[PDB]
RNA sequence: GAGGUGUCAGAAAAGUUACCAUAGGGAUAACUGGCUUGUGGCGGCCAAGCGUUCAUAGCGACGUCGCUUUUUGAUCCUUCG
RNA sequence: AUCUCUCAAAUAAUAACGGAGGUGUCCCAAGGCCAGCUCAGUGCGGACAGAAACCACACAUAGAGCAAAAGGGCAAAUGCUG
RNA sequence: GAUUAGAGGCCUUAGGGUCGAAACGAUCUUAACCUAUUCUCAAACUUUAAAUGGGUAAGAACCUUAACUUUCUUGAUAUGAAGAUCAAGGUUAUGAUAUAAAUGUCCCAGUGGGCCACUUUUGGUAAGCAGAACUGGCGCUGUGGGAUGAACCAAACGUAAUGUUACGUGCCCAAAUUAACAACUCAUGCAGAUACCAUGAAAGGCGUUGGUUGCUUAAAACAGCAGGACGGUGAUCAUGGAAGUCGAAAUCCGCUAAGGAGUGUGUAACAACUCACCUGCCGAAGCAACUAGCCCUUAAAAUGGAUGGCGCUUAAGUUGUAU
RNA sequence: GCCAACGACCAUACCACGCUGAAUACAUCGGUUCUCGUCCGAUCACCGAAAUUAAGCAGCGUCGCGGGCGGUUAGUACUUAGAUGGGGGACCGCUUGGGAACACCGCGUGUUGUUGGCCU
């Protein structure tokens, strides 16, 4: 606001740093039951992550279906880095990747449902049985560590912050997929 | 949306709004007992950065810290340290070099030789009879998570084998394994001395040629091979022991006003010609169409 | 019954009849419920004070052992 | 029908101020506090490590002993009515120094130098406070815009 | 049970506020204050009559409801159905408790001697201050001999003794009323409900230039 | 240290008397007098009205303001040799 | 017997069978301490997913929580988890 | 924390719909929601924040200077601290007060029912009731004044002379019917008359005395006694008549100094009929809405009766003052 | 004119947005063998530098929000104190003194300490 811009040739504020690298990749499983509910649905996430999954407790007793305290209903993991880009575009295949578009929130996300999981690359082991996933992949820049350490944090800014059309042209871009506006 | 929030709204304080202090260490590392009514507390902060480390003894007082003394890491390449300065054993040196820049202001230098062979033991020191009481000092780490081997310990390890008397145990000194203590104290040796940093790259010589193009590259630009790493810290231990030269300086100055710089502050005269012409612009954009 | 339970009247007429009756102002008070040693330190050196004349002037001349004292203005 | 007990009717006396709540600021515990200095009590609302009582909140008293983190304080408690001579204890964030004396004790220097530089010239010393006398008698001139000026009520009409 | 009030004409204690928990009060219908073209703007009424009080009465509700029925029900016969605004400038934000003996049936046997001393609620009050308006009255310049003696038939049912300002204001504005056009006659006030906007520049631009804008093209 | 006095600075304790009693009490009720008015009883201001029409011949809604104290109470001033 | 806000009239004190309530318990952690993390809520997103949960990113001065009444108090805690 | 009123809004929360199969095209509307306002408040609400207040200080028991002391817990001057002795210090450190103050014992007697009052205040509808905060009184206290009285206003009291004072001076009743004043006020069953205090309302009143605003008037107003007053148009609204006229949509004008689709009796038609208006007439101020002084009305209780009494009415009443 | 560490008072520092930032720096940033923690080397932990000044941060801009200050609302509101002052009452007036508050208008946008350091 009437300060003078002036364009001193250092850059034209293209991308060097805004390269808009993916943050993570977070799965999770929400099935109101638990037992063998559970774990089977957890022995899925060790097999298509190799990491060790975490459950997680619900909040509180709702009784419309009967999810209690303390009861874990529902398993989630996360993925970072050599992993995610690769788990993506095995959800990407099943997801034919012409996906809707929100899917995509506000601040530069990006999540998907996908059904009948087996087609990730995995046999069907009836032993099991099937399992709806949820997907959310979140996407950053470099420098997004500056808002979450213990020393010297900070905010970001208006940009270097993700908005909705760079998580869009990024899945355009890369991944050659539509994002199918209805 | 969010207008009378600021109204009600006050801020902390000014270090936990930047993020640097805590308050809740800076109450109770500086608390000195109110009947010792004057006598400071000469605490000892480390405070690490991603270039080079910083290591002050300081103590509190209504104004803004006092500091005795201060000896950062950046110093060392006059004593032979020239590349990887936040080592945990370039760590050590700095906290050796302020435990021996102190004792000179002191004169303490006669008493308090230290370790001398360094080798990772808790040798605290002795106080030495019938005279000078040991310098004291207590170890203010801030914020960083005083984990199993932290950088931060061997600048402690550095004063402790200096001389001065801190107050420490050694679960936070690297390699005393906690299942179960395991005082092995030779892993200092290997760490004190750097050795790991050396033998990370000497299972990396036979691998990657470009390991070297990453990480610990320029000791290949400086020729810094991975046998000598102890030749180079056993002989800053004895230079360090030389001089502490305080970093005098005589440049005297170029400093005052150049060149203008920083975009000085619009007085409210400049401030009303910059309103009295964009008024009269909006007009001259109205009187355009008419 | 009920006329009259608790009153103030005539009772800062009262107490300021036989008045007001500040304390004190003793020149030496109390040290009872001080810290029980600080006093023990007063108690010792209150004993060891023994110098009027004699020893007060001597130790001047020991300080002059490192000439002086130029090193220890810092500690 | 009542009070009692022991912290009643402090919904201002131990509230903070508006917007002063928070962590306190460090300099409180870095004061010193000598051995008869003179000292007020306002009870610091968010200590609550020995908060003077009610009956201390606003009254200044001489110190007398002080420990690790508190003070031992000499406060003049009012009874009915033999005036008594309390001694309280209370930390230091309920503490605050007094300027009470400060202003004599730059009246003792000013005296002693007033009395110092007219120890030269010799006389003559003038070292007691007046309390205002009337002015003098001047004259004004107007010299500056001659009278009237003149002020004259209309002070109804509404 | 609909207590009379020449036993409440005074501000006897400092006032009862309206908890949050003592549900069980009586609901009343004293729901209406704004009467009249309450939605016509300040350019459609610019006449401005207050009925000024002179003691620090304290108004029953009763009186309240009564004053603005006879001044609707002279100016929906000397006025026109729509040409003015009724106001109740003033609120009935009080309790009054009744302590009366419902003391039938005869066998309760411990009713009250002195034993216990619980208020009863039956009602509202409004306390009014010299120099309070209590009602006002936005209209037309026409009808001022409508309006100033439709507010003598809303003196005959309070309490006391009012006295009747007309205003040198423009309406229900702030403002003076010449001192009203020449602020007006540029840019610098705003229409709205009944009322205007104050000095718009502070800031920063846009506010400045857009409502330039429209005062221009 | 504990076992508990909650009438909580801490006796171990059911009623009745119209068959009654004593010491007293106007520190205390029932009774007159006094003060008081929720109740009782009460007449002006302003008119929405009714009055076929017609406001006020006669009444007069919502208001509002005053008046009496034998009742009803409210109190406990006076009296319990 | 006892506690909190008000009465209470800007120290503290102050009364009535005045007004609104509380107590006779509860806790081997709900006590201690060191570390880590931040809450009410709202906003945009994600198979079965509304009020449905759960994962997820931003906002979020305490509008949450702190055994219990009420009042103060607390944000790298006194809150949550270890 | 209650809370009135509307304004603005992409809205997509949208309710009716609407142009539309729905509209998903769009239209407004209505509900919210959001934005900038707005009316009124709060013993148990606060940003701000008085007066009256509460605390402490105001010098020799002070001010510095020194080196000594200590076992110590803290410290390399074996520094700090708190002290023990020396060195320097002007004229003692706001004002005004001192009927003497300070301190023990006998905690010796009595008391531990209080009432009244300003301002504050809670319960009650009120109370000569109930309960508190402050100061002063009564209790214990006479005298002067209020005719009268526990507390009001003056004043506190040894026995006397003289002189001089808050209330009063027509007579009871000492001293003014003032060799002092201006005014206000007529009161036919209570004129009014010494603060507390001995009850009184709202609203009036062409009773009277002042006022503030508004007119009209010397181109002669108001007041009283003359003239004209319909038609274009029974165009028109109204048929219980409309024809100027119970009630009128309209709607001008023509005529003309002055006549309007018209002013009048609880006159259904025409019409009679009169006002408005103008000029004649006379010619100095006139008309109205207010406002607040005293007076009045409101204003009604039981033995016979109370400005204290008589009486007073250019006062012996009331307001402002003087000797 | 700056930078870092450590602060003090703790918004004139805060928030939103936009621009700039030489050097010293700080960061951003590369890795997981060790120490070390994690479901996940993101967080911490440890190793050391290729990239970058985008962002943090620093400086500024805005009839900005807020917050700070001053005038002014105002000798106002309220209030000590006094009257055998007014009024039927509410309440008011006078005398003697103390004397605010929102709003409103303006004007400022952190000041600094100790230690090393850069010098456009």
């Amino acid at each position: 606001m009437a300060a003078v811009t002036k364009k001193i040739k250092r850059d034209p504020a293209k991308n060097p740093m805004r390269d808009l690298h993916i943050r993570k990749l977070c799965l999770n499983i929400c099935v109101g039951e638990s037992g063998d509910r559970l774990t089977r649905a957890a022995k899925v996430l060790e097999q298509l992550t190799g990491q060790q999954p975490v459950f997680s407790k619900a909040r509180y007793t709702v009784r419309s279906f009967g999810i209690r305290r303390n009861e874990k209903i529902a398993v989630h993991c996360t993925v970072r880095g050599a992993k995610a880009e690769e788990i993506l575009e095995r959800g990407l295949k099943v997801r034919e990747y012409e996906l809707r578009r929100e899917n995509f929130s506000s601040t530069g996300n990006f999540g998907f449902g996908i059904q009948e999981h087996i087609d990730l690359g995995i046999k069907y082991d009836p032993s099991i049985g099937i399992y709806g996933l949820d997907f959310y992949v979140v996407l950053g820049r470099p420098g997004y560590n500056v808002n979450h350490r213990k020393r010297k944090s900070g905010t970001v800014g208006f940009q270097h912050r993700l908005t909705k059309e760079d998580a869009m042209k990024w899945f355009q871009q890369k991944y050659d997929g539509i994002i199918l506006n209805t | 949306k969010n207008k009378q929030y600021f109204k009600r709204y006050q801020v902390k304080f000014r270090r936990r709004r930047e993020g640097k202090t805590d308050y809740y260490a800076r109450k109770r590392l500086t608390f000195q007992d109110k009947n010792k009514y004057n006598t400071p507390k000469y605490r000892l902060i480390v405070r690490l950065s991603n270039k080079d480390i910083t290591v002050q003894i300081a103590y509190a007082r209504i104004e803004g810290d006092r500091v005795v003394c201060a000896a950062y890491s950046h110093e060392l390449p006059k004593y032979g340290i020239q590349v990887g300065l936040t080592n945990y054993a370039a760590a050590y040196c700095t906290g050796l070099l302020v435990a021996r820049r102190v004792l000179n202001k002191l004169g303490l230098d006669s008493l308090y030789a230290g370790c001398t062979e360094v080798t990772g033991e808790e040798f605290n020191v002795e106080p030495v009879d019938d005279g000078p009481g040991a310098f004291r000092c207590f170890l203010d780490v801030g914020l960083a998570r005083t984990t199993t081997g932290a950088r931060v310990f061997g600048a402690m390890k550095g004063a402790v084998d200096g001389g001065l008397n801190i107050p420490h145990s050694v679960k936070r000194f690297p390699g005393y394994s906690a299942e179960t203590k395991s005082f092995n104290a030779d892993v200092h040796r290997a760490h004190i001395f750097g050795q790991h940093v050396a033998d990370y790259m000497r299972s990396l010589e036979e691998e990657d040629e470009e390991s070297f193009k990453r990480q610990f590259s320029r000791y290949i630009k400086l020729g810094i091979r991975a046998d000598d790493l102890e030749d180079i810290y056993k002989k800053a231990h004895q230079a360090i022991r030389n001089d502490p030269t305080h970093k005098v300086t005589a440049k005297k100055s170029s400093a005052v006003t150049k060149k203008r710089w920083n975009a000085k502050k619009l007085t409210n005269e400049q401030r009303k010609t910059k309103i009295a012409a964009h008024k009269a612009a909006y007009v001259a954009k109205l009187q355009s169409e008419t | 019954a009920k006329s009259k339970n608790h009153t103030n009247h005539n009772q800062n007429k009262k107490a300021h009849r036989n008045g007001i009756k500040r304390p004190l102002r003793k020149r030496h008070e109390s040290t009872l419920g001080m810290d029980v040693k600080f006093l023990i330190n007063q108690r010792y050196a209150r004993k060891g004070n023994l110098s009027r004349e004699e020893s007060v002037k001597r130790y001047n001349e020991r300080i002059a052992s490192q000439k002086g004292k130029p090193k220890p203005v810092t500690l | 029908t009542n009070s009692k007990g022991y912290r009643r009717g402090t919904r201002d006396m131990f509230s903070r101020p508006f917007r002063k709540h928070g962590v306190i600021p460090l300099s409180t515990y870095m004061r010193v506090f000598k051995i008869g200095d003179i000292v007020d009590i306002k009870g610091h609302g968010a200590v609550q490590k020995g908060l003077p009582y009610k009956a201390y909140h606003g009254k200044t008293g001489r110190i007398f002993n002080v420990t690790q983190h508190a003070v031992g304080v000499i406060v003049n408690k009012r009874v009915r009515g033999k005036i008594l001579a309390k001694r309280v204890n209370v930390r230091i964030e309920h503490i605050h120094h007094s300027k009470c004396r400060e202003d004599f004790l730059r009246r003792v220097k000013e005296n002693e130098r007033l009395l110092k530089e007219a120890k030269e010239k010799g006389q003559w010393v003038s070292l007691k406070r007046q309390p205002e006398q009337p002015k003098k008698a001047h004259f004004v001139k107007k010299l500056e815009e001659p009278i009237a000026l003149a002020p004259i009520p209309y002070e109804f009409i509404a | 049970g609909r207590r009379p009030a020449r036993c409440y004409r005074y501000c006897k204690n400092k006032p009862y506020p309206k908890s949050r928990f003592c549900r069980g009060v009586p609901d009343p219908k004293i729901r209406i204050f704004d009467l009249g073209r309450k939605k016509a703007t300040v350019e459609d009424f610019p006449l401005c009559v207050h009925l000024v009080s002179d003691e620090y009465e304290q108004l029953s509700s009763e009186a309240l409801e009564a004053g603005r029925i006879c001044c609707n029900k002279y100016l929906v016969k000397y006025c026109g159905k729509d040409q003015f605004h009724i106001r109740m400038r003033l609120h009935p934000f009080h309790v009054i408790r009744i302590n009366k003996m419902l003391s039938c049936a005869g066998a309760d046997r411990l009713q009250t001697g002195m034993r216990g001393a619980f208020g009863k609620p039956q009602g509202t009050v409004a306390r009014v201050r010299i120099g309070q308006p209590i009602m006002s009255v936005r209209s037309s310049d026409r009808y001022k001999a409508q309006v100033i003696e439709a507010l003598r038939r809303a003196k005959f049912k309070f309490p006391g003794r009012q006295k009747i300002y007309v205003s040198k204001k423009w309406g229900f504005t702030k403002y003076e009323r010449e001192r009203y056009e020449e602020l007006r006659d540029d840019n610098r006030l705003e229409p709205d409900g009944c009322n205007v906007k104050y000095r718009p520049e502070h800031g920063p631009i846009a506010a400045w230039e857009k409502a330039q804008r429209d005062v221009y093209a």
